[PDB]
RNA sequence: GAAACUGCGAAUGGCUCAUUAAAUCAGUUAUCGUUUAUUUGAUAGUUCCUUACAUGGUAUAACUGUGGUAAUUCUAGA
């Protein structure tokens, strides 16, 4: 129960956590006048007489003295390129937040002016600038925080399209902060790299993705670098306030094909499961139908293969994410279950069946009951009996108005020697509740 | 429980109030200065009476004791501002002699009507209290503003006024619009 | 196709001059152009050429006119920005054209070129005052008339290169435009003694 | 009255806080503290009427619970808190340290000051004394207690104090020729050379001071503060170093 | 003939309320009394801050007219602003609302009423309804 | 976040000069003759010593309910 009906005072004390678990990262998101790009006789030189008249800090001073004597216009600028960056790293590596603010937003906005030729200081800029956020784990303040990942948000942005070329070296860069052992530090980090994810066009996004689901395997015993993965990604597709895009749908589809190779590991496929429930608890169906229609599409196209457990579990993810209230027809699920099953000609088959019985609609058990049935008694032949005690917990009422004791029999008299103890386990655990009097009524071989 | 404002009583009425040669006096000067008012006379009057009971006692104080020196030429110094007392007479015997008519030859519907930018003293003080005269910047409408030597020199007409800038009265436009009107039928 | 690019894309082609005219004055340095271009703001004098002038060959010219009595001179010449980098003047058929303009007692405005520095001030254009523009009040605010009709006096030209401004007896002061000479504004000083003496 | 003041009325209050007497009726009346009712500086007279940083009693409110005074090395959120003579005022967002220090009109002086100055305080050693268990300590003239000191401190001899750590850095003795500053009475901010204690027994020990230009007055033992050695003041004095002139 | 013209003096960095403090002079000659809309609308031009980080108040036409100085504020953000300033600028400029409240006899009034009755007050009124109701 | 318990304040402020002629008061002293909420700075390992400290016990308010009375910031029984 975080801080809902708000009071009638004006100050609030607003703790730490608070403060990080209310802070977000997108300046686009956010907007206001902006000086840099209000005013263009140079970036820098904007930004820095707006911090000059605004900061009265020893260290900013001292670095106002240097570079105020260097820069005044942008040739000063593209010819002393090495010394103002040096100096600017010299300060930040001197961690004052009094003076961590304004020479954060001048590395931004130095970037902004060096544009393309930033690329060589840019690597131990980011470095500096990791070694800034640790350092401000160490002195807890959200204002340090809010900066520096604001800088690192600039920075993608205004070198979007070479970091977008260049994409897997940056998550190089940033999974030491990625897989960073705080929650808000993996929150932030990939809140960035989705701004650059949700930037990249399909060739190179398919590439980072095989590349980043190679180091998930390789971080098989980490699970912070999955849940930075994950929150990344679904960043990355939900963006807006409450529809995702269609940049979403094609990282949709490009996650979907390059973790349903049979080269992915199946933790990854979870990973996509986890993202496709995020996505299905946030959107609305109307903005979510063209996914569906996308991740149906790859699965017709990519059924056919030993990937067929892997199908299943993000189609049991996708049958379960929420209820029929994000699905549009389950006709075309019933069509995947059919094509699945005659692929198989087990345990998730379980889930996957109580799972639509408990979720499904009835106008569709209407005419697929039977089959569903019909493939628990054929294929899961051992493992019905455990699935009709899941589906009489789950919904006991859906199948006692269709023919949960006709199959149950049938079932009886079909197999009985091989599991008798089984049975009998079955029927221990059904004699206590009052509500499976049917199952008390059902006859016997 | 504020704490007080102070105020002081700016004239004074002299000893003996009936007098031939006092009333024809203070006839003499307020006929010839455009003056008002024997509270006017009395209010210079008791200034002057300030001031030279001042230099009085400086005199009397003996020559070279601080006192003298630094009450003196503060007082020489605010007189010379005031443009009553000359650069070359720089003394307390000067500050003895001094007078009425020089204090109200320092008044500025005086200096108006000396200036030239009125006809006469009366015709001085309504241009002041219309509001058509400014000292340099400032519209001032008081007809006893003691001008200082750099603002005698900078006394002019004010460019709010249909005077000395920008459009005419109410009088003259209105009788503007009577004769377009009367042109137009 | 980004305004940071295209001013990083001048800049780097004002460097490359830099560097050239640097290599043919060697046939440090460019920092201290740069300072030099940045010197202009400051407020402390650093032109310092008081001693490689030549005086003694300096070549004199002498150009007489057909008005009497100029009154002032003051000639525009255009200069580069070093914030944006496009020039001083304004059209593009200018290019950098030294203009001169001159104010003579005899009411008349006159724009030379003296953009070469061995041929002589070369008449463009003129405008003259006269009678005709004696305003019919004559005892308002209203001074407006579109020439002068009474003893210019003073001549400036706007840095930008598209107004120059001449004042004189008549108390007016006229803004002129650079091309036709077409009077765009006219302020009257509203002052009954209120002649233009100077403009700067 | 039954019980202790609480108001101050404006004609009430010490005159060299420089308060008009038109803005209203009552005077931060400066709570209980370090330094005495007639000698002290609250928070909301430094900060509005002499830095000009605040406009109104709220805005100084507002600063001190942005927690940004600090008031010898710790933070004070009290608006009327009494900071006294010789006093350390740390503005961290604006990077400035004030001594408060009293200048020769009489008046409380703002003393920038740089962070290796800030970093201690002089404070006059006014009552050696033993304490329980044993222990000797001193009062210096802000209330502090300082337990286990040199043995040489004496009455009236001033102690350098760290100010991070409350502990006794050096001292300096109480002799003739030493540099006495003077914080009460006519003469307040006129530092001077001491040369004669003229000392009486049961009344009031007079001290005769020379300045700089050769100039002798007479003063109280309870008024005289010694700075430092001929020529060596320990902290940076104000602009005219306390001279009275003409 | 008319341009009004904003000049500020004494600006004073205030960075522990985070705002620049200073003073505005504006010359209106052939006009009179520049809108405190217009002042914050081309104040925030100049600094490049917000209109509503951008305050006046106080200003003051001289004798004659053609000048009014006041006085004038800019805070780093519309966040300082909300934070640091009093309710009733918040009103004038439109940020926050204006409250309605009844005057101050009433509310004294039912301060008095209220005081006077003790507990919550709900068994009384059952106690003095059925009283009634006999 | 109402109510009520708890803590603090209500001893300041505001008004008036009735009384009082070494009394109040003004200037000057003393407390080596006493109390002091608050503010500020310091301050308290006591290890053991014969037969729960991962933390003892009672109540009462407000509240539910039953009432009295012409009536009050009245209150009773449970």
């Amino acid at each position: 129960q975080r801080q809902t009906t708000k009071s009638s005072k004006r100050y609030r004390y607003s703790s730490f956590k608070a403060r990080i678990d209310d802070l977000k990262i997108e300046p686009a998101r956010n907007l206001e006048k902006r000086v840099h790009d209000y005013v263009e006789s140079s970036h820098f030189l904007a930004s820095f007489d707006q911090w000059k008249e605004i900061n009265l800090s020893a260290k900013f001073t001292e670095f106002a003295a240097e570079i105020e004597h260097d820069v005044q216009t942008l040739p000063q600028i593209l010819y002393h390129d090495k010394k103002i960056f040096n100096s600017l790293v010299s300060f930040i590596n001197f961690h004052d937040e009094f003076s961590l603010q304004p020479l954060l937003d001048l590395l931004a906005q130095f970037c902004h002016d060096l544009g393309p030729d930033f690329l060589k200081f840019y690597e131990e800029a980011i470095k500096t600038l990791i070694n800034l956020l640790d350092a401000a784990i160490e002195f807890e303040s959200s204002n340090v925080f809010e900066w520096g990942f604001n800088c690192l948000a600039y920075i993608f942005k205004y070198l979007s399209k070479f970091l977008v070329k260049k994409l897997v070296l940056t998550c190089d860069l940033l999974i030491p902060l990625l897989s960073h052992s705080k929650e808000y530090l993996s929150r932030f980090s990939a809140e960035a790299l989705s701004f650059l994810v949700r930037k990249c066009p399909v060739s190179n996004l398919r590439e980072f993705v095989r590349s980043v689901f190679e180091k998930l395997e390789g971080d098989d015993e980490q699970t912070n670098l999955y849940e930075g993965l994950l929150i990344l990604f679904t960043e990355s597709m939900t963006s807006t306030q409450e529809t995702l895009h269609s940049k979403a749908k094609a990282i949709m589809s490009v996650l979907l094909h390059e973790a349903l190779t049979k080269s992915s590991p199946e933790r990854s496929v979870s990973l996509l499961s986890d993202i496709w429930m995020n996505i299905s608890k946030y959107a609305s169906i109307e903005s979510l139908l063209p996914v569906y229609e996308v991740m149906y599409q790859d699965f017709n196209d990519s059924l056919d293969a030993t990937n067929i457990d892997r199908i299943l579990k993000v189609l049991t993810t996708i049958v379960f994410s929420e209820s029929g209230r994000k699905i549009p027809d389950w006709n075309k699920i019933t069509i995947l279950i059919e094509r699945i099953m005659s692929q198989s000609e087990q345990d998730k088959v379980a889930f996957l069946f109580a799972l639509f019985i408990r979720n499904s609609d009835v106008k569709t058990l209407t005419l697929f009951h039977q089959k569903l049935f019909n493939y628990a008694l054929t294929n899961i032949s051992d493992c019905f009996l455990e699935f009709f005690q899941f589906a009489l917990r789950l919904s006991y009422e859906r199948v006692f108005s269709f023919n949960g004791l006709k199959f149950l029999q049938l079932f009886l008299k079909k197999n009985w020697q091989s599991q008798g103890k089984k049975i009998a386990l079955f029927f221990l655990e059904v004699d206590d509740k009052p509500e499976l009097q049917k199952v008390r009524e059902v006859n016997f071989p | 429980p504020r704490a007080p404002r102070t105020y002081s009583k700016t004239y004074s009425t002299p000893k003996r109030p009936y007098e031939s040669s006092r009333l024809d006096a203070e006839l003499k000067l307020a006929g010839e200065f455009g003056l008002k008012n024997k509270k006017e006379i009395y209010r210079i009057s008791f200034q002057l009476s300030k001031i030279r009971r001042a230099a009085r006692d400086l005199l009397t104080r003996d020559e070279k004791d601080p006192k003298r020196l630094f009450e003196g030429n503060a007082l020489i110094r605010r007189l010379v501002r005031v443009g009553v007392l000359s650069e070359d007479k720089k003394k307390l015997d000067y500050v003895l002699a001094l007078k009425v008519e020089d204090f109200l030859e320092r008044r500025l519907q005086t200096q108006v009507y000396k200036l030239g930018l009125a006809k006469s003293v009366h015709h001085a003080r309504v241009l002041i209290t219309q509001r058509h005269i400014a000292v340099g910047k400032q519209i001032v409408n008081i007809p006893s503003f003691m001008v200082r030597l750099d603002s005698e020199k900078h006394i002019d007409f004010a460019p709010t006024s249909p005077f000395g800038g920008a459009r005419p009265g109410r009088v003259a436009r209105r009788n503007a619009a009577r004769k377009a009107e009367a042109s137009g039928e | 196709e980004n305004p940071a690019d295209k001013r990083r894309r001048l800049a780097k082609q004002y460097l490359e001059n830099l560097k050239s005219e640097a290599n043919d004055i060697l046939t440090d340095i460019i920092a201290s152009r740069l300072k030099e271009d940045v010197a202009e703001q400051q407020g402390r004098v650093f032109r310092y050429f008081g001693d490689k002038l030549l005086i003694s060959e300096a070549k004199q010219s002498f150009t007489r006119v057909g008005e009497n009595n100029l009154t002032c001179i003051s000639c525009f010449q255009p200069v580069l920005n070093k914030y944006t980098f496009e020039e001083s003047s304004n059209g593009d058929k200018n290019k950098g054209r030294l203009f001169a303009y001159t104010v003579s007692k005899d009411l008349q405005l006159t724009k030379y070129d003296i953009t070469d520095f061995s041929k002589r001030p070369k008449k463009l254009k003129y405008a003259k005052g006269g009678a005709k523009y004696i305003p019919t009040s004559k005892h308002e605010y209203e001074n407006t008339t579109e020439g002068h009709y009474d003893e210019i006096l003073t001549v400036a030209a706007s840095p930008d290169g598209k107004y120059v401004v001449t004042g004189g007896r008549d108390r007016k002061l006229i803004v002129w435009s650079t091309e036709s000479l077409s009077p765009v504004k006219v302020i009257p000083t509203k002052d009954r003694r209120g002649e233009v003496l100077s403009l700067a | 009255a039954r019980g202790p003041k609480k108001h101050l009325k404006r004609l009430a209050a010490p005159h060299h806080w420089l308060l008009d007497k038109l803005s209203g009726c009552y005077a931060p009346r400066p709570s209980a503290g370090p330094h005495k009712l007639r000698e002290s500086l609250p928070l909301i007279v430094f900060l509005r009427n002499r830095l000009k940083y605040a406009l109104n009693g709220r805005e100084v409110k507002a600063i001190l619970m942005q927690r940004h005074v600090k008031v010898d090395g710790k933070v004070r959120t009290d608006t009327t808190y009494p900071a006294g003579f010789m006093d350390v005022i740390t503005l961290d967002a604006t990077n400035e340290n004030f001594r408060l220090v009293y200048d020769v009109k009489g008046r409380f002086a703002v003393h920038r000051i740089t962070d290796e100055e800030a970093s201690y305080k002089l404070g006059k050693v006014k009552k050696v004394q033993l304490g329980k268990k044993g222990v000797p300590y001193v009062v210096t003239h802000d209330g502090r207690t300082i337990r286990y000191p040199d043995p040489n401190i004496k009455v009236n001899d001033t102690v350098k104090i760290d100010l991070a750590s409350g502990k006794i850095t050096d001292f300096i003795k109480f002799d003739a020729g030493k540099l006495v500053y003077v914080t009460g009475g006519r003469n307040l901010g006129r530092i001077g050379t001491i040369v004669h204690k003229e000392r009486h027994d049961g009344g009031f020990d007079l001290v005769h001071i020379k300045d700089s230009l050769d100039n002798t007055f007479v003063t109280r033992l309870n008024n005289v503060f010694v700075i430092g050695e001929q020529g060596k003041p320990y902290i940076s004095l104000p602009k005219g170093k306390g001279i009275k002139l003409s | 003939s008319d341009a009004v013209t904003i000049r500020t003096r004494k600006v004073i960095s205030n960075p522990l309320l985070a705002r620049k403090q200073f003073v505005v002079d504006v010359l209106h000659p052939n006009r009179a009394n520049v809108s405190k809309d217009e002042l914050r609308e081309k104040l925030a031009e100049v600094y490049k801050a917000e209109k509503d980080a951008v305050s006046v108040f106080g200003f003051r036409t001289q004798f004659g007219g053609g000048k009014s100085v006041g006085f004038g504020l800019v805070y780093n953000s519309v966040a300082e602003a909300k934070k640091f300033e009093p309710t009733y600028r918040l009103v004038r400029y439109g940020l926050a609302e204006k409250v309605e409240k009844a005057s101050r006899q009433q509310r004294k009034q039912k301060k008095n009423r209220d005081k006077k009755i003790f507990g919550t007050g709900k068994r009384l009124a059952k106690k003095v309804a059925r009283r009634n109701a006999d």
